[PDB]
């Protein structure tokens, strides 16, 4: 039950250590090799280097050597920074493991063959934008339902940069969560909204939070939706 | 003058030069820049990318085999004509000097293939009974000492590469044949002997040598002390191509009075002096795909050392 | 990127960006926007568990064959990006997954737009601001002009619309917005969310004086 | 590579090409700039006026008959040795 998770800075200024981990779980460290990879908007993938069980790290080399890759076998948290980093650099980033193929076609002792690299597992691909425009925290109104299965939910108002999840009762109402694409305003501030169902007679008797995580503010919200007054 | 430039792979290094350089047409004006492959044996550098140039092409003049032409060897019988005739000395045991107990005539000797190699014999003739170890004078280690087996010795041997020739035309009538690309993967050309036959063969010549040397004593095997390619390495024409494969590994053992293959590392050359006569040299077109050959091992050529140690070994 | 489409139940085939150079071991990967990436085929033609047959690549034969994958019975879950990472014994290491061929499976159902309207919220109306969210699911294609109605007149001022998205169903979503403040929240009898699909409409009206 | 012009003839048409051409001398280095005429069975152009070269050129090396050799036929008699 090998599991990967990221954790990314949310954001950073141009031209500083941009750093991110990746949390390694289910074995230990030793067993394969590492690897980061990133996608920026609207280009394609992007593979950035690997470090094995002797924990060698090898780059991409059209990186300019301005990446670093680190491990940690007691904490399993594989890391990762990044110095001098630009705005092109915003994207969205994931880690997964490497297994090491060996394809071989002619004698072995001649060392006719190859070592190849595929990618099993992944991460869930945690997103970073490099900015130079101060941080902005998501504004959180509890939108009320209607009194005539209906709706309700939550808004997310003006925050600079993404991502924001949201969950419902800390985790604990999951069918029926429908959560909109964030628009880009003018002002280049994103505002998104999340949505779930729920049956017309839980009303009043059930409470409902929805819990914002805005982490590059570190605007964590337990806002609660209640109906009209009327 | 050629422009070469290594070979494509990646990395884990040549040997072979993709060498562009400019030539002639049928036309006496036009030129042709055009581009062929080499092995490094056959180029030399010449003091941007490094320049080249066929290492003949300073000492001895040079042509390109007919295609046509086959190198590969037929059985001679050669023959004696009226008032001569042949003795064929039937003896199974006989060490080629002396008398002969038992003599037959013949008018013409059996099927003999002239086949051209060098350390190993191939597609030879077998021994009777014990394995024949013949030399003119063994107490002298410089004479060369000839071998010959009761049972041969499989070898198989590839130029594992598909290879493209491109034909080039400076004639009238005249036409070069290149080397294009290889076709897929690049792998080196060998030999493979199985290593228990041949670990036998080891064995059974050397209790054939001690009946020349102590009832008790020590045998060493070890490569080619020095020479040029042809006699430091394996030398023949496998295919139409000619290989030169490390020995070291066959001759690599030591011997007291009481499943798997090995892979010879081979290498192939084009421009050729065989007979190492000056001035004239033959340069072997390419053979088209992967060559492969096998070959009964027949025979051995081989040199003894000196005082050194006095019946140490 | 290079576009392709193949419709329901077929059987889908997609060559590789480059070509095999020396044997070759072929690596082919799946991309669902926003998910994580999904590996198909590993050694030309070695399927890992949990990947379904439908999905059969190119062994390796000594050549002439171009890597290439096998869809049998396509399906609408099969929309997303598509790379061919390739690996030989000569071209050398391979950094890059070649082109994204990007999927889009057609001959879907058509789905009626689920439309919803909601009010600013007392908590906001509070802090001095207004603004309508219109939120459109469950239909297909995803070809919807979101449009708004001050009584009965239309409003282009503050429009932000989001471009329809596939959400986990195979169907489009897009969220729209209306830039507004409490005042002219208050001004009108009736705001109106109009989404059209395919020349019909589903359309969602609120009012402030209704509760 | 041959600089052929058709024949001088009054128009009524060539079969003929005066074709100039840069040849070599007794002197490695000095050319010459020279012109013959062809029979165009003899040449074949290859792609201003428009350049030639002999047909053989591109097949067949080429070598040019010996003037002081005929070629007319002379009579002769096969013979048959002692036994035959
Ligand atoms: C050594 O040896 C070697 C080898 O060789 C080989 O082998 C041999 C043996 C034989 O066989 C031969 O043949 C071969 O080749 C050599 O090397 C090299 O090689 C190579 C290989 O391949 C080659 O190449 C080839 O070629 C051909 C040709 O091409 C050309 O031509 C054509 C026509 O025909 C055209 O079209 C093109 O384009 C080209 O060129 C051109 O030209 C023109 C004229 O000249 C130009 O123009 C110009 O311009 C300028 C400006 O700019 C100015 O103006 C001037 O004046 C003008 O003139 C242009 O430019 C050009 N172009 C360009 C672009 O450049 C062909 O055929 C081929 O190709 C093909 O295929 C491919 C595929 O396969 C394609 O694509 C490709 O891809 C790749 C990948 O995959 C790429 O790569 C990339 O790149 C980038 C950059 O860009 C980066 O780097 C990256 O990383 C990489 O990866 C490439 O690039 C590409 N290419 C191109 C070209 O682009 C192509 O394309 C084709 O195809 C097609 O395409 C299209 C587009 O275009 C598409 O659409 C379609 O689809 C497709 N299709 C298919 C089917 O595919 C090739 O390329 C060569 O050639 C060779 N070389 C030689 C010289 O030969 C060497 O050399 C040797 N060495 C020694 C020393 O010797
Ligand atoms: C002189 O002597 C020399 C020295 O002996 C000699 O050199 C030899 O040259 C030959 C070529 O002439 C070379 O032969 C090649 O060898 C390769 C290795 O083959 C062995 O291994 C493979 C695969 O084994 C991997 O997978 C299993 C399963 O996991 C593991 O158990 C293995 O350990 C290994 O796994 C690795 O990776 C794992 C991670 O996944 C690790 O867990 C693990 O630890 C390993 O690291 C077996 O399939 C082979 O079995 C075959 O042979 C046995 C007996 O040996 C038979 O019983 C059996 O039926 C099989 O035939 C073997 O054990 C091969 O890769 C190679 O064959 C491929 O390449 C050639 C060249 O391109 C192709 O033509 C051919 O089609 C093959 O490609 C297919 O197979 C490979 C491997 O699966 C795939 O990558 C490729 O995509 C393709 O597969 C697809 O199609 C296949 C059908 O076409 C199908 O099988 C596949 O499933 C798939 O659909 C080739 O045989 C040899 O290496 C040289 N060296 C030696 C020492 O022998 C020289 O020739 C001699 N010359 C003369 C003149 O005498
Ligand atoms: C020690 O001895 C052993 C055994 O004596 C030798 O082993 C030999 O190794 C050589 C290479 O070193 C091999 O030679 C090559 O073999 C090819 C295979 O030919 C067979 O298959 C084809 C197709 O199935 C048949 O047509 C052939 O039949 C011919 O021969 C039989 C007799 O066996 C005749 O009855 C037929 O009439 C045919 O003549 C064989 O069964 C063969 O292709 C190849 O010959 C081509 O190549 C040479 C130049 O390389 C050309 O001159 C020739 O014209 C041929 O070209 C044709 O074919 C090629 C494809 O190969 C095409 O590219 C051309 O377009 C063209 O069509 C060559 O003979 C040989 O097989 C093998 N065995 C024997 C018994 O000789 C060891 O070498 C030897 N060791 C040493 C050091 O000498
Ligand atoms: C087959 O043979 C030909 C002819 O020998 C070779 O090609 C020539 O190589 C020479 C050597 O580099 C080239 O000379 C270079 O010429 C440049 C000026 O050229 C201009 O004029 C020519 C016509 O005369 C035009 O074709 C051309 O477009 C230019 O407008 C100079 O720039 C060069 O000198 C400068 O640059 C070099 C680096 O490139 C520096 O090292 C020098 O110090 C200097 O700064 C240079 O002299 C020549 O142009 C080539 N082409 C011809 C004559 O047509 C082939 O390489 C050869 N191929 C083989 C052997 O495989
Ligand atoms: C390589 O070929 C040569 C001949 O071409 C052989 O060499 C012979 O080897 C033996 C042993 O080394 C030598 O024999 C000994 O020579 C002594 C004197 O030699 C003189 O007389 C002989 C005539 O017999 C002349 O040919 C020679 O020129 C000399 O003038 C004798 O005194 C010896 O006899 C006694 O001694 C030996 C042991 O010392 C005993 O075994 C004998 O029974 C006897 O008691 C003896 O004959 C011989 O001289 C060498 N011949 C030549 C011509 O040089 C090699 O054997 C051969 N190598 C192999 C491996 O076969
Ligand atoms: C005919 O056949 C013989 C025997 O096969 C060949 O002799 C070989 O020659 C090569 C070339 O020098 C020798 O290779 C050397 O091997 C070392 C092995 O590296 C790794 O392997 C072992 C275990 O696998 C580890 O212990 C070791 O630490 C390594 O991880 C390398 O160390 C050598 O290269 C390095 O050292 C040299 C300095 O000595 C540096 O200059 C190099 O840059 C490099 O850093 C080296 O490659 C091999 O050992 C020889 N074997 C024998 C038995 O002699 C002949 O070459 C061959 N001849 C022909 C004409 O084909
Ligand atoms: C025997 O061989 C010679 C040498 O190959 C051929 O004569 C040459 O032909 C070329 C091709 O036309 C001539 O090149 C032309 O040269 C002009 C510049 O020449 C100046 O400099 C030279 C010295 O280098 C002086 O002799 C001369 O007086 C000039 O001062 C350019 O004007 C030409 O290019 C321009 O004009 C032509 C049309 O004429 C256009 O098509 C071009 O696009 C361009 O606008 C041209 O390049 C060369 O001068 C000739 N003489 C030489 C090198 O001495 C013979 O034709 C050949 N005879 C045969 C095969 O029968
Ligand atoms: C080869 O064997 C022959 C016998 O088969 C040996 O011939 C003897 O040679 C000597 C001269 O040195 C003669 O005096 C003997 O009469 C020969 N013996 C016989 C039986 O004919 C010969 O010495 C051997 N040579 C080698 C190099 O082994
Ligand atoms: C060299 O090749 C020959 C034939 O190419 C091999 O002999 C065959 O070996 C296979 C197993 O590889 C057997 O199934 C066949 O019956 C054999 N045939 C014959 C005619 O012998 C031989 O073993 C190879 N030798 C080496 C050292 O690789």
């Amino acid at each position: 039950q090998v599991q990967l998770q990221e954790s990314g800075p949310g954001l950073v200024k141009p031209s500083e250590t941009l750093s991110v981990t990746c949390s390694v779980s289910g074995d230990s460290m030793n067993n394969y090799y590492w690897t980061w990879i990133r996608q920026s908007p609207g280009k394609g993938l992007e593979w950035i280097g690997y470090i094995s069980d002797r924990e060698s790290a090898t780059y991409n080399p059209s990186l300019n050597s301005r990446v670093v890759i680190s491990r940690d076998t007691s904490k399993n948290q594989l890391s990762l920074k990044l110095n001098s980093v630009t705005p092109a650099d915003t994207a969205v980033y994931y880690c997964a493991t490497a297994r090491r193929g060996q394809r071989i076609y002619g004698v072995v002792s001649f060392g006719e063959f190859f070592y190849y690299y595929s990618m099993d597992v992944w991460g869930k691909g945690t997103t970073v934008t490099v900015s130079s425009a101060s941080t902005k925290g998501p504004s959180v109104f509890p939108l009320a339902p209607s009194s005539k299965t209906a709706a309700l939910g939550c808004l997310v108002k003006d925050y600079f940069p993404e991502p924001v999840t949201v969950s419902w009762n800390s985790g604990a109402l999951t069918s029926g969560v429908h959560t909109f694409p964030a628009v880009l305003q003018s002002s280049g501030l994103y505002s998104l909204s999340s949505v779930v169902t729920v049956p017309s007679s839980s009303l009043g008797t059930q409470t409902y939070i929805c819990n914002v995580n805005h982490k590059p503010s570190n605007t964590k919200v337990d806002k609660r939706v209640e109906p009209k007054s009327c | 003058t050629l422009q070469c430039t290594n070979v494509t792979n990646n990395i884990t290094d040549g040997e072979l030069k993709n060498c562009s350089f400019n030539m002639t047409t049928e036309l006496r004006d036009k030129k042709q820049k055009v581009y062929s492959l080499f092995y490094r044996l056959d180029v030399v550098q010449i003091n941007s990318n490094k320049e080249y140039r066929l290492i003949n092409c300073n000492t001895s003049a040079i042509t390109q085999a007919c295609p046509k032409v086959s190198f590969e060897p037929i059985p001679i019988h050669y023959c004696a004509p009226a008032g001569f005739a042949i003795l064929k000395c039937k003896d199974k045991k006989f060490n080629g000097t002396g008398p002969c107990p038992s003599v037959s005539t013949v008018q013409c000797t059996h099927g003999i293939k002239p086949v051209v190699s060098t350390q190993l014999l191939l597609n030879g003739s077998l021994a009777e009974e014990e394995v024949m170890i013949r030399s003119e004078n063994i107490t002298n280690n410089a004479k060369n000492i000839l071998v010959q087996f009761n049972t041969p010795v499989q070898i198989n041997c590839t130029r594992p590469n598909n290879n493209t020739r491109k034909s080039i035309r400076i004639g009238p009538g005249q036409a070069f044949y290149a080397t294009g690309d290889i076709i897929g993967d690049i792998r080196q050309a060998h030999c493979n002997v199985s290593k228990a036959t041949w670990n036998e063969t080891l064995g059974k010549v050397v209790k054939q040598l001690r009946k020349h040397f102590g009832n008790n004593t020590i045998i060493r095997f070890a490569n080619s002390s020095g020479g040029d390619l042809e006699v430091t390495t394996h030398s023949f024409n496998c295919g139409g191509e000619f290989f030169y494969c490390n020995t070291s590994g066959l001759f690599n053992s030591t011997w007291i009075s009481n499943n798997d293959s090995i892979t010879l590392p081979c290498r192939i050359k084009q421009i050729i002096n065989m007979w190492q006569r000056i001035g004239q040299a033959m340069y072997a077109p390419p053979i088209q795909g992967v060559i492969r050959c096998v070959s009964n091992i027949t025979g051995l050529i081989l040199t003894r050392d000196g005082g050194s140690t006095n019946s140490t070994t | 990127v290079r576009p392709l489409s193949v419709a329901l139940g077929e059987t889908a085939r997609i060559s590789c960006g480059r070509q095999a150079l020396g044997s070759r071991a072929v690596q082919w990967y799946q991309h669902r926007p926003g998910q994580a990436p999904i590996l198909l085929i590993y050694n030309n033609q070695d399927r890992p568990s949990g990947i379904p047959e439908r999905f059969s690549g190119t062994p390796d034969i000594n050549f002439g064959t171009r890597a290439t994958l096998t869809i049998s019975g396509v399906e609408a879950g099969d929309e997303a990006d598509y790379y061919c990472h390739m690996w030989d014994s000569r071209s050398g290491f391979s950094w890059s997954f070649g082109g994204a061929t990007r999927l889009t499976v057609l001959g879907q159902p058509k789905a009626a737009p689920s439309v919803t309207l909601f009010p600013p919220s007392s908590e906001e109306l509070q802090a001095n601001k207004a603004t309508l969210v219109c939120l459109i699911s469950d239909f297909y294609p995803g070809a919807v002009t979101v449009a708004w109605k001050a009584d009965s007149s239309p409003v282009k001022a503050g429009v932000e619309t989001t471009t329809p998205s596939k959400q986990s169903n195979n169907k489009y979503a897009a969220s729209s917005y209306l830039s507004l403040t409490p005042e002219q929240w208050k001004s009108h009898r009736s705001y109106s969310c109009q989404v059209t699909h395919e020349g019909s409409t589903v359309e969602k009206t609120v009012a402030p004086t209704e509760c």
